[PDB]
């Protein structure tokens, strides 16, 4: 996602602002299954990865 | 560190072929299209 990112808008200057955003919604995404009990399983995963 | 260099080399081909081919069908189907309507 990265590479075509960055392929195809040409500044990674500008580029690295979305890309920086991922791994904030990441760990957002396990904070809010950690409050809600849920445990890390390949489903979770499978649905960050989508 | 030994296959990320292949790793990244492969990453590389993928974007611009896969591109190719989405630009592939809208051209395919643009002009099939174009034929059907033109009747």
């Amino acid at each position: 996602v990265f590479l075509v990112m960055y392929l195809f808008l040409q500044n990674f200057r500008a580029t690295l602002i979305p890309t920086i955003a991922v791994p904030v919604v990441l760990l957002g995404t396990f904070a809010v299954l950690a409050a809600f009990g849920f445990s890390i399983n390949t489903l979770t995963m499978f649905g960050m990865v989508l | 560190m030994l296959e990320l260099l292949k790793s990244l080399v492969f990453a590389v081909i993928m974007v611009p072929v896969v591109m190719a081919i989405i630009l592939g069908l809208i051209y395919g189907l643009g002009e099939v299209f174009n034929i059907f309507s033109g009747v």
